[PDB]
């Protein structure tokens, strides 16, 4: 078993999260300070977010362990997921939900059913906080539980592009992201974030408490930025590229914006509508527990 | 002219795609030339692209006016109606065959 | 507006275009922002969306330019349901009293109802008699030479004598 | 020949047109095209109609 | 009699074949008042459109006319199962694979029917360009610095259909009142470097912003260029310009509209000047190298389809519907279905996908073994090294 620190899991420089970006393993808020913004007549105002549902889905009974980080991840970031609310196998996370439960979250990503020799694993007390939430992602699928897929994106876009008055104030122009662009910036970077050890910042999103979870929100605003910087190209109604004297400045538009598109383009990753109602659920339930 | 627009742009389908070349070997050679300028009109400049051609291009927008022109025409037989459909689908190929 | 009661079914009886085109937006857009004045003259209600589409013909013809940007925001974001302050006060007050109640969610609530002239609109029969005032608001400094195209003895005639 | 699209040319709705186009389209024939083309630069001194 | 037959027994083989994957248009809303079927086209910035629908005269074997007598033979000559009178013959309800891997074998056949000329047309997507005047602003210009132009009737010849295309609002005019920001708004909106030049003249700033960018002016002329411009320098000239050949590539840069990779631009440099009979040529000789032979169904298929003359013009082709007027309409969400928006040069996304990992290849520096350029030199070849 990992301790969890002071600080969270991301503190351990083993789960440390970097996109590749000219040449090094770049720190995600040095990416995001690349990004810049065009302002258009649009705007989005922010709705309070329902709560997440008080019930947990049960897990089934299933004797493999399960592989719950690729699946998320997958779901969210990955260039080729699709039918993810099919296989169902987010509600696994339930099972560590339960006070002692013999299943450990596996550093790997994988949910044992029991304590195994030579595979770490995250503080049980903690996992149980993420679960006791994130198991939710299990509902994701079924009706009388989905998640708003237009409204929540406002959000996502106020904790991207925000400035500190537009956040405060709640409402911020519909603005239309652009960054100094390599070929392939945005599958690159999808494919980078992918292998991102989420677990661990969900883990000490859930967990940590206090000055320490404050500190957490402050220390890793920018890879959640990132995250959200992902999802929200994978909802962009357009991406374009625009020569700029022997320059290429990639342009997302719009953030904050979810346009339901699912047919599918080279430029970035594509939701299939169960990954439209998975990633809102997420942010439902992310974004519910980032604002506390 | 104030509203033979129609008349006017169609007139323009006209207008010549080449350039005025001096004639300078002929110059050159004292070869006997009544003009005290000499010069050419060359119908067409060689494709200074690398796929499209200046030519099969005009003659694209060209038959782009006259599909629409031959579409743009009323008339009152059911032969003439048809002939009018299938004249828009030879143009589309003359289109294709200049190119 | 005018405070009374209103036994009326639904706060907002104006329908959210879903999935439409470019008219609809444009009609649903000039829609939600009641151009309109207080008119008990019968109107012919078989011309509306004529007339309606002539007013937003008008409407975004003369605004100021921020009153268009607004229009233009809204007929943007048509899946979205303007509305007034006090409209979304009184959804707030009937579901505070029927929680099970559904509602369309999204909606964009006006912090500022927009400071505009209501239009006249009377769609019924009758030659408007103007007693046009010397004076007013606007100042011609240099206006064009206004040319009043013919008029056929069809549409009017004008004889020698009363 | 490659006046028509296929199918185009035995359609029985466009004879019309196909009868114009075959009203217009002379036969190819080396010495009148030669000619045709040597005498867009070739001097003019009877006034062509 | 009948009755039963049809409104019992015929209305399910209705629905079932609606149901089937072949019939994928929309047939009739069953109201004829107003019934007309949406029109799409294979439009091409760079040919006529093809409309999906025409009278072409291909009566496909004499099917395309209709002889209304059946109802004769309908109503007064035939028995149906569920008239009987009483066999009570068994209803067949048939095996759907049949009609389902017929379906399917159509399918494959298409797909891989479409693969060579596609391959090809997002090799060569970035290859249309305009002539441009580059006309220096500057004391020490180099001939391409300075500010870019091209005529009007290239404009629309070619970087006005892509617009509509990538569905942005068309460029601003520029009127000479232009500040620098109008041109930036306009640019940043069109994501696009073209403005169009409508009334001169056009003053200090915006022409610094026109070259400093590399915004490219469309003229309706070249009639007297510098009398459009106000050049404090009097750099600025009618006889000082260098026409120069602009790819479309290097314009615009949508992800599945313009194949502009480095690799795709460099291995189009290497390629010679090319006609469309050449173009044609190699779509016909990797034709020639790729055929397989088929599952029998779908040879049958493509013998029934006739000879692939593929007249057709597929430069950055796109699917778009018509208006009945003619006009081919821009691509509009809340109409056209979301696999219009782009033709992604017609291939399948593992095709793209695996293409990319392909330009990874093609430029690694270890393949590029055709080496140019010799030095003729008389030396010993005393311990001679390749390098």
């Amino acid at each position: 078993m990992l301790q969890q620190p002071t600080g969270g899991y991301t503190t351990l420089e083993q789960f440390a999260f970097t996109i590749r970006n000219d040449g090094t393993n770049a720190t995600p808020t040095q990416f995001l300070q690349l990004l810049s913004y065009e302002a258009t007549e649009n705007e989005l105002v922010k709705k309070t977010i329902p709560t997440p549902e008080t019930h947990l889905p049960s897990a089934r009974n299933v004797p493999g362990n399960v592989y719950i980080e690729d699946a998320i991840t997958q779901a969210l970031f990955g260039i080729s997921a699709q039918n993810v609310n099919a296989h169902g196998y987010f509600s696994r996370l339930s099972a560590l939900a339960l006070p002692n439960t013999s299943a450990r979250l596996g550093l790997d990503g994988v949910i044992y059913n029991s304590e195994t020799i030579n595979i770490p694993f995250y503080d049980p007390a903690a996992v149980a906080n993420f679960a006791a939430t994130y198991a939710k992602l299990g509902n994701a699928s079924t009706p009388r539980y989905r998640a708003d897929m237009i409204d929540i994106y406002a959000h996502v876009g106020l904790e991207l592009a925000g400035t500190d008055a537009e956040r405060a104030a709640g409402v911020m122009p519909v603005k239309r992201a652009k960054f100094d662009s390599w070929e392939g910036s945005l599958i690159s970077l999808s494919r980078d974030v992918v292998n991102w050890k989420i677990l661990a910042f969900l883990i000490d999103l859930c967990s940590l408490e206090g000055e320490a979870l404050r500190a957490f929100k402050t220390r890793n605003r920018d890879v959640f930025r990132m995250m959200l910087f992902i999802m929200s190209t994978a909802v962009a109604a357009n991406v374009v590229n625009r020569k700029v004297t022997k320059r290429v400045d990639r342009v997302l538009e719009y953030i904050g914006v979810n346009s339901m598109r699912t047919a599918g383009r080279t430029a970035t990753i594509t939701y299939d509508l169960s990954r439209h109602e998975f990633a809102a659920k997420f942010l439902q339930l992310t974004f519910t527990r980032w604002n506390a | 002219l104030a509203g033979a627009n129609t008349i006017i742009a169609i007139m323009r389908l006209f207008t010549p795609q080449g350039f005025l070349r001096t004639d300078d070997l002929a110059i050159a050679a004292n070869f006997p030339r009544a003009s005290r300028n000499p010069q050419t009109y060359i119908p067409y400049t060689n494709q200074r692209g690398t796929v499209t051609n200046e030519f099969a291009s005009r003659f694209r927008t060209i038959v782009a006016t006259l599909a629409n022109v031959v579409n743009e025409r009323a008339v009152q037989d059911d032969m003439q109606k048809a002939t009018r459909s299938c004249t828009k689908q030879w143009l589309r190929h003359l289109e294709t065959q200049f190119d | 507006d005018k405070g009374a009661l209103v036994e009326a079914d639904r706060v907002i009886q104006r329908l959210i275009p879903l999935s439409s085109s470019t008219y609809v937006q444009r009609l649903a857009a000039i829609g939600a922002l009641y151009p309109n004045e207080f008119t008990e003259n019968v109107l012919d209600l078989s011309r509306l969306s004529t007339a309606l589409l002539q007013l937003s013909d008008t409407y975004y013809q003369h605004a100021n330019d921020q009153l268009r940007r607004l229009y233009r925001r809204m007929y943007n974001d048509s899946r979205t349901l303007y509305m007034t302050q006090r409209h979304q006060e009184l959804l707030l007050a009937q579901i505070t009293a029927d929680p099970n109640i559904l509602l369309y969610p999204y909606t964009y609530i006006f912090t500022t109802i927009p400071t505009s002239m209501n239009y006249i609109s009377n769609t019924g029969q009758g030659r408007i008699k103007h007693s046009l005032t010397v004076t007013g608001a606007t100042e011609h400094d240099t206006v064009a030479d206004i040319v009043l195209g013919q008029t056929g003895e069809d549409v009017i005639t004008i004889s020698m004598v009363e | 020949k490659r006046y028509f699209p296929e199918n185009l040319e035995q359609n029985q709705s466009a004879a019309r047109l196909v009868s114009a186009v075959k009203a217009r389209a002379s036969e190819a024939d080396i010495s009148s095209i030669h000619l045709a083309i040597a005498r867009e630069v070739s001097p003019m001194f009877n006034v062509h109609e | 009699n009948i009755a039963v037959a049809h409104t019992d027994h015929l209305s399910v083989v209705y629905a079932t074949m609606s149901n089937f994957m072949l019939n994928f248009t929309n047939n009739f809303s069953g109201n004829h008042a107003t019934f007309k079927p949406d029109q799409y086209v294979i439009t091409s910035p760079e040919g006529s459109y093809k409309p999906i629908i025409e009278r072409q005269g291909e009566t496909v074997d004499g099917l395309t006319i209709i002889d209304t007598s059946i109802v004769w033979p309908i109503l007064c000559q035939c028995t149906y199962p569920l008239v009987r009178q009483s066999i009570m013959e068994e209803i067949v309800y048939p095996d759907p694979s049949t009609t389902l891997s017929q379906s399917l074998s159509v399918a494959q056949v298409l797909s891989k029917l479409t693969l060579p000329d596609a391959f090809i047309n997002m090799i060569l997507s970035g290859g249309d360009s305009v002539v441009m005047r580059t006309y220096q602003t500057e004391a020490d210009d180099d001939l391409d610095e300075g500010i870019r132009m091209t005529t009007y009737d290239q404009y629309l010849s070619h970087i006005r259909e892509r617009l509509h295309i990538t569905n942005v609002p068309d460029p601003i005019y520029i009127t000479g009142a232009s500040t620098p920001d109008q041109i930036a708004a306009s640019v940043q909106a069109t994501h696009v470097a073209v403005v169009l030049y409508q009334s001169g003249v056009i003053n200090g700033p915006a022409s610094t912003y026109l070259r400093e960018n590399e915004v490219l002016v469309v003229m309706p002329d070249y009639y007297d260029v510098v009398s459009r411009f106000a050049n404090a320098n009097l750099q600025m000239n009618n006889n000082r310009y260098h026409e120069s050949v602009l790819e479309i590539a290097d314009i615009f840069d949508q992800a599945d509209f313009i194949q502009t990779s480095d690799a795709v631009r460099q291995l189009r440099a290497l390629m010679p000047t090319l006609s469309t009979s050449q173009i044609r040529h190699a779509i016909e000789r990797i034709a020639q190298i790729t055929d397989v032979d088929s599952t029998d169904y779908g040879k049958l298929t493509l013998r029934f389809l006739g000879t692939l003359t593929r007249s057709l013009k597929m430069q950055n082709a796109q699917i778009r519907r018509i208006r009945p007027d003619g006009t081919v309409l821009r691509y509009d969400d809340q109409i056209d279905i979301e696999a219009f928006r782009w033709s992604r040069y017609f291939l399948d996304e593992l095709q793209l996908r695996r293409l990319s990992v392909g330009l990874r290849l093609i430029t690694n520096p270890r393949i590029a073994r055709r080496f140019n350029g010799v030095r003729i030199m008389y030396l010993t070849d005393d311990d001679p090294d390749p390098d």
